[PDB]
RNA sequence: GAGUACACCGGAAUGAUUUGGGCGUGCCCCC
RNA sequence: UUAAAGUUGCUGCAGUUAAAAAGCUCGUAGUUGGAUCUUGCUCGGCGCCGGCCCGAAGCGUUUACUUUGAAAAAA
């Protein structure tokens, strides 16, 4: 939140669950901070930096949290695509 | 797993998996498994779709090599079919193992004795499992299940559809996944065949045990 | 010739020409019999994106249906005399205006807007007749109108969708793309 | 499930709905041929009949009304066609 | 839902969404409009001429093939009956329940009936004398059949 | 029966945004809903959206995200002022900063703020925050 | 004229000759 | 007597078990009702050579809603 003077004064942000857009409380302890490994294109080891995501809690709770995680998956390519 | 062509089926997996038979599940549908799935037959036996099986087990081998520390993966297993895979795997990646009878409030309750707060979640079972996926709910813990088609979707994050409920299939499927982690970890190669053994990783009654050794030597 | 026009203006010499080449197609083939009792309103000169171009027929509403039985050797013979103009046929439909309180006999719903819009869009895709349509509301305001037509007669259509975009973006104004479903049908 | 396209379905599950319930109006009936082996000349006949109708002639009647789909004589074929 | 009845159902006609005559059909208007008027000579309601070109002479609908629907050139003729169809077909029920029970006179099920009937007919016949098809004299009582059977 | 259209509508719509749905089915269509959502989509409250064009009342597939609370109505449609408007948003809004009103207008169905800057009003329609 | 297969002509390819039919336009009858 | 009374609820109450939905149906007012439709034809002016444009006597769907003005006693 700004205002209007110019400076930020809000003392955190909070993080945005990458399905539903929903943020995710300070007490809702349902969170992912789900993090795949992607690889080196011609070996396929790991090369050291990560791809992470988040998950809110409802999302889990009414189950659909392996989908979700397969469709950012197929966003994010890594994945295949015809799948 | 990728468009890269290094992570498919070479040629010899699709037959282990035909062999032991982690391609055919149980007789009920599930909605969440509307699409790990082609046709169901005649005699009632659902068939599952391999390559998106194949998919999620890279996505999950993905989701453990993510980390860097593997001590604090706890693989969990309850049912006396996956007892000695999920032990032989912890002492495989260096994860920590809880096999039978797991403890309720072993993330929760602080002050006992068996207390840990891992990072990762592995789940043979989800039905069997069903008290370790109530307390990843109250910690932060990233799961993964090996689902079957009569398993609920409940607090899950991975989902490897497979029939578990035959011993050759949760045995191969264990050992697999620690092979692709320790191919992803930089340690085992794939240009080579370096495998110890499938049955390794097999449990087996007692009273076969016991002909079996008494036939062999 | 045979160009007729409502109010008094003579045709100009491109229309004459081309009205001219319609006489010579009808004492050159043996099309008399129905071709004699037809007309030609008017015709405009459309300059497509990219080297291309096309031009649009006028045609008088009550004899469109004998225009349409013999539309299929019509567009051949103006493709085998000149292929660097596609044709294409079009009903000339006047708008009859707003009934506001400004300003009398009520207005047909025949004579909109939208039933104009949809018989010239009907009317423009004769070989492949409309199987369904769907709109698109851009993020700045804009639409967006989608054709869907059957996979009949698909081989000669095919590479014309960009001069019917082109037509329907100069008369109109919409902007229209052509797509080819094949599972319903 | 979460994020199902309705843009463009399957034709599978598009049979299996009902037709007031697709996605656009449509039948499931259609129009069919059929023909006396006895006579020569062929009648178009709807599916759903819903009476007796009879080839002009007056030789051998075609269908039956049932509930749903007629029933055909014995003899006679038919043929699946789109206009 | 129903009108008269709690049940609630889902079945009726479901026209495709294509407006084109089939290249199949080899009928003009002329000819078509001739059986119409054959058909219209045997003395057949809009329904059952409609139903019997559908069934017997493969044609979609009328109205795609025609500029207008089956009353309307029934109208433009003027043999077309001064009492519409659904009424009529009201009136007729109605007699039937009527001489049903001046027979069957402790049948309080089919009064009931009657009287559901003589509900829908005053109810359509508010709308006949609103759009200016009925004279506002006419009137239905529960002994006039005999002058509009 | 069905009266309000822009109702059913509505109630669909904050039903799918409730529980997550990306896309919904809207049955009937007017100029009415289309231009309302297109004074949500103008204002950057939800996303693309499709008109199902057929020969019957056309139906609307969204394409929703997350930036949206409650979409509701008022009914029925009460007149206003440019007086007593601010009486509405003080007891119809969660805040003073955000949120607007949709109410149908002589120069057009738009927001309440747009009202405000060319000084006009009219029969109010409903409400997103 | 038959319409399940047949007895035949006028256009058009090569001066003169003519290539199986059916009406459900796409698969049905004689080889 | 007013606020607290969201215990008179238009904003803004309740009707399975605390106070409570007629035994059920039909039925005339009253209420609420599906989608669609994008200005011109007798007198003379700021200019000019029988004439161009503009101005205008006359007319150019009625309603609700909305906005600007008038007229609106003082304390």
């Amino acid at each position: 939140m700004q205002n209007d003077a110019g400076e930020f004064v809000d003392l955190y942000v909070p993080r945005k669950c990458s399905a539903s857009n929903r943020i995710i409380g300070a007490k809702d302890h349902a969170s992912i901070q789900m993090n795949v490994a992607e690889v080196d294109k011609v070996t396929g080891r790991f090369n050291g930096q990560f791809k992470t995501y988040a998950i809110c809690g409802a999302i889990r709770r009414m189950g659909e949290s392996d989908d979700s995680i397969l469709r950012l998956a197929k966003a994010d390519g890594i994945v295949s695509k015809n799948f | 797993s990728g468009a890269l062509d290094v992570l498919q089926m070479k040629e010899e997996d699709v037959l282990k998996f035909l062999a032991a038979g982690t391609h055919l599940g149980g007789t009920n549908l599930d909605f969440q498994m509307e699409q790990y799935i082609y046709k169901r037959k005649s005699d009632g036996i659902y068939i599952i779709n391999l390559k998106r099986t194949w998919e999620k087990l890279l996505l999950a081998a993905r989701a453990i090599v993510a980390i860097e520390n593997p001590a604090d993966v706890s693989v969990i297993s309850s049912r006396n079919t996956g007892q000695r895979a999920v032990l032989k795997f912890a002492a495989a990646t260096g994860a920590t193992p809880i096999a039978g009878r797991f403890t309720p409030g072993t993330f929760t309750n602080q002050i006992q004795t068996a207390f840990r707060e891992p990072r990762l979640l592995v789940v043979t079972d989800p039905r069997a499992d069903h008290q370790p996926l109530t307390e990843a709910s109250y910690v932060n813990l990233p799961t993964i299940a090996l689902c079957n088609t009569d398993s609920p979707l409940r607090y899950v994050d991975i989902a490897i559809p497979c029939n578990n409920k035959g011993a050759h299939s949760v045995g191969l499927m264990w050992w697999m996944l620690a092979r692709e982690v320790l191919r992803m970890r930089g340690t085992i190669s794939r240009e080579h065949p370096w495998e110890v053994m499938p049955d390794l990783y097999f449990y087996r009654d007692p009273e076969e045990i016991e002909k079996e050794e008494q036939a062999a030597a | 010739a045979k160009i007729v026009k409502p109010n008094g203006e003579k045709p100009d010499e491109f229309e004459s020409g081309i009205s001219q080449a319609l006489l010579e197609l009808e004492m050159n083939s043996d099309l008399k019999a129905q071709l004699r009792e037809l007309n030609i309103t008017a015709a405009k000169e459309i300059e497509v994106g990219g080297g291309r171009k096309a031009i649009i027929i006028f045609v008088p509403v009550p004899q469109l249906k004998s225009f349409q039985k013999i539309q299929v050797r019509l567009v051949r013979e103006l493709e085998k005399k000149f292929s660097g103009k596609h044709v294409v046929f079009i009903a000339q439909r006047r708008i009859l205006p707003k009934p506001t309180r400004k300003s009398k006999q009520k207005r047909p719903r025949s004579r909109t807007l939208t039933a104009v819009h949809d018989a010239i869009l009907e009317d423009l895709v004769f070989p492949s007749e409309i199987v369904g349509k769907r709109i698109r509301v851009k993020l700045d305001g804009s639409r967006l109108i989608k054709v869907h037509l059957d996979k009949a007669q698909q081989n000669n259509v095919e590479h014309k969708v960009e001069t019917f975009s082109g037509v329907y973006k100069k008369l109109t104004g919409k902007d229209v793309n052509f797509e080819f479903p094949e599972f319903q049908l | 499930p979460l994020a199902k396209d309705l843009l463009h379905p399957s034709p599978e599950e598009e049979k299996r709905k009902h037709k007031k319930k697709r996605l656009v109006q449509s039948p499931n009936s259609y129009f069919m041929d059929v023909k006396c082996p006895g006579c020569y000349k062929i009648t178009t006949v709807f599916s759903h009949a819903q009476t007796v109708v009879l080839c002009v002639g007056c030789s051998t009647v075609l269908c039956q009304p049932t509930g749903g789909k007629a029933r055909l004589t014995e003899g006679c074929s038919f043929r699946r066609k789109q206009h | 839902g129903r009108m008269h009845a709690p049940g609630k159902g889902l079945s009726q006609s479901a026209l495709p969404y294509r407006r084109s005559v089939p290249t199949w059909l080899k009928l003009t208007s002329d000819d078509v409009k001739e059986q119409i008027y054959k058909l219209a000579k045997k003395g057949l309601t809009p329904s059952q001429i409609g139903v019997i070109l559908r069934d017997s002479h493969g044609v979609a609908q009328v109205r795609f093939v025609t500029g207008n629907k089956i009353l309307r050139i029934l109208k433009s003729k003027g043999l077309a009956p001064d009492l519409p169809e659904d009424l009529y077909h009201l009136i007729k029920k109605a007699v039937a329940v009527r001489k049903h029970l001046e027979r069957n006179r402790k049948d309080k099920d089919a009064k009931f009936r009657l009287i559901l009937i003589e509900s829908r007919i005053h109810r359509l016949a508010r709308y006949y004398k609103t759009k200016r098809v009925l004279p506002p004299n006419w009137k239905y009582e529960s002994s006039t059949a005999s002058a509009l059977v | 029966v069905r009266m309000n259209v822009l109702a059913d509508a509505l109630k669909s719509i904050n039903n799918a945004e409730k529980r997550g749905k990306r896309q919904v089915l809207i049955r009937p269509c007017s100029k009415v809903i289309v231009r309302f959502l297109t004074v949500m989509m103008k204002h950057g409250y939800i996303g693309e959206f499709e008109i199902i064009d057929d020969h019957r009342a056309g139906k609307i597939v969204v394409n929703l995200t997350g930036r949206l609370n409650k979409c509701g109505v008022i009914s029925p449609r009460f007149d206003v002022q440019l007086k007593d408007l601010e009486k509405w948003q003080n007891n119809l809004l969660p805040s003073r900063q955000f949120g607007f009103i949709v109410l149908t207008t002589s120069a057009g169905i738009m927001d309440h703020e747009e009202a405000r800057r060319k000084h006009t009003g009219g029969k109010i329609l409903g409400f997103f925050f």
